[PDB]
């Protein structure tokens, strides 16, 4: 906190035992200039300004250049401490005398229950619907026709590399993942090639990918460069990203619309052929699920937002025709962004 | 493993290898159960 | 300056008589967000959000209101020093020991020489030429017809009224002016 005293002698391992002054504002400082910075990079890229390639290059690499920035930015501020990157030891299991690499099904220290070996189905059943629903739910949203890719995406491999991976894993002693939203959101908006405001192509590619999981696996022997990286460039990055997703979301671009006024409304199809307290009322309607979703996510019964989140699949399918037209619906919920 | 574990009269191998023999053995069960259905 | 250790007991009065904690990056973060405040307002003037002629009010207070939320985010932080706006007390002269509100042309403890007062001819012209120059141009730019001015505007009536209002302000020892270009 920002106080009119400190403690100067302060137990510094392995964080701070108590308020340090001019911490709190240089993470503020740091995280609006990398995010100021990448914001600024993104305009340059589609400005007028420099060799149009160097722009594109430079706009490309903007957001490496806006954390290289803030990072020597912190670099060159000893006295003032930032929260640092930190990175495990080595390649050791986190907790010695627990476990180890290998986990054995039938018990570490003591005999594994037999009812509990049936009756572990019901949570994989819901780490199940819980993967499902996000890997696949993020296929949609990165393969979307309008997004510019060719090369296709195959829903049923993806689900059963991930699934049968995070099963494999799980015997190893470490998580199931999944594909989450915000990252392949990004990695493919950082792959996408822009025209002269519309998708031009996509870098569909498998380097890309391999070299970031590499350089994660990698990340433990990369301590001396990683302890220099504060936590405050990272969090405007994630501001970046954030920011950043909701480009492509028509509900966001309604949302937009409820804050401006309908004759600057766009000549989209669910403007012109829907009329605007309907294409509102529809808005409102998916803000109501969005509320709802989001107190599900505030409760303990967290676990339970799959099952609500597939509940808006009968709404927009029973009970919003009982509201609006076959034309609204085709106009406002469209696959393709067709005018129907 | 680590530290003092449990010794059972399986390995780690041979109890993997035999819940994957268990779950393939389900798994063609099912699939000659829906290979049966869907044709009489 | 950002160091580990500050000095927990400094003098406040009339300056701090040292470094404080915090009061360098709360002065940066404070001009930052007024700047961005006064750009995004001058943005949103401009724009299409909202109804076009509360826009244009919103817009037109864009630095009031800037001004009055960094104000505000500065008066709820207590803890941290900030420099503040310092007016004098009173009207009063600055100097109650140098001089009165009216000076005296034969002087005031000493007696003025009659060379230099033919001699105050070129610091006239020196400062005529200053004044002169900087606020007839600045009405120059002020009153391009690209700048849509339908009015019209003043040279000689101005430079007249700015430079006899210093020639006055002079004989009550008080600064003369110009017409400033920012
Ligand atoms: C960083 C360069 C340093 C300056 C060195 C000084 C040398 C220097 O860079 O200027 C000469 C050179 C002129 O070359 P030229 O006009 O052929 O180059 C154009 C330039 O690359 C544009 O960016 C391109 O448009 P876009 O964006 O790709 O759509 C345009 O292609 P197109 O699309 O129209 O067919 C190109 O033709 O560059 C400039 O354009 C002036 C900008 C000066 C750049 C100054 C930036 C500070
Ligand atoms: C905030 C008040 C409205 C709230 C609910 C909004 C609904 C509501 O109360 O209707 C009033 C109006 C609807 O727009 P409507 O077309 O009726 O009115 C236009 C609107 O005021 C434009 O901003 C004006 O642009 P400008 O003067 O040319 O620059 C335009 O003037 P002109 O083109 O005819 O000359 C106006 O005709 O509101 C909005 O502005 C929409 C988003 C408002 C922001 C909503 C977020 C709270
Ligand atoms: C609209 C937003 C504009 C942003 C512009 C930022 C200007 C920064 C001003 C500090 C420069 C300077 O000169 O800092 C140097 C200072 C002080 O100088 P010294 O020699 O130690 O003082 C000694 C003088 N004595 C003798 C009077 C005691 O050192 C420091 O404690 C380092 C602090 C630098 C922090 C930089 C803040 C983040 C910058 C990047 C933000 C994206």
């Amino acid at each position: 906190p920002l106080q009119k005293t400190y403690n100067y002698n302060v137990l510094m391992v392995p964080k701070p035992q108590g308020p340090l002054p001019n911490t709190a504002l240089l993470s503020l400082v740091l995280m609006a200039g990398t995010f100021f910075f990448a914001m600024m990079l993104r305009k340059f890229k589609n400005s007028s300004y420099f060799p149009g390639k160097l722009r594109r290059v430079i706009g490309d690499f903007g957001v490496p250049i806006s954390i290289l920035i803030m990072v020597l930015v912190d670099f060159f501020i000893q006295d003032t401490y930032t929260q640092k990157l930190s990175v495990p030891d080595g390649f050791k299991v986190s907790n010695s005398s627990a476990r180890g690499w290998v986990i054995h099904p039938l018990g570490l220290r003591s005999e594994f229950p037999i009812w509990m070996m049936f009756a572990s189905a019901l949570p994989a059943l819901l780490v199940f619907i819980l993967i499902f629903l996000e890997s696949q739910i993020t296929t949609l949203i990165v393969s979307k026709p309008e997004r510019k890719m060719v090369k296709g995406s195959g829903f049923h491999l993806d689900l059963l590399l991930v699934v049968g991976m995070g099963g494999v894993a799980a015997l190893f002693g470490m998580p199931w993942l999944s594909a989450t939203t915000v990252r392949s959101v990004t990695h493919a908006n950082a792959l996408t090639v822009m025209g002269k405001a519309q998708i031009q192509e996509v870098k569909e590619q498998r380097i890309s990918g391999l070299l970031v999981a590499v350089l994660v696996g990698l990340s433990i022997l990369m301590e001396p460069i990683l302890s220099r990286i504060p936590l405050a460039v990272l969090f405007g990055i994630f501001l970046y990203m954030g920011v950043t997703s909701l480009s492509g979301i028509q509900l966001f671009d309604r949302i937009l619309l409820l804050f401006k006024p309908p004759k600057y409304h766009p000549d989209v199809p669910y403007v012109k052929r829907v009329k605007t307290w309907r294409m509102h009322l529809f808005t409102g309607i998916q803000i109501i699920c969005l509320a709802v979703l989001w107190v599900v996510k505030s409760t303990p019964a967290s676990l339970a937002l799959p099952f609500v989140l597939i509940l808006t699949v009968p709404l927009r399918r029973v009970l919003l025709p009982l509201i609006f037209r076959n034309v609204e619906l085709q106009c406002l919920d469209a696959d393709d962004a067709k005018a129907t | 493993g680590e530290r003092v574990q449990l010794a059972h009269h399986f390995s780690e191998p041979e109890i993997t290898l035999i819940i994957f023999g268990v779950m393939a053995g389900v798994i063609g069960t099912i699939l000659l159960i829906s290979y049966g259905i869907r044709r009489l």
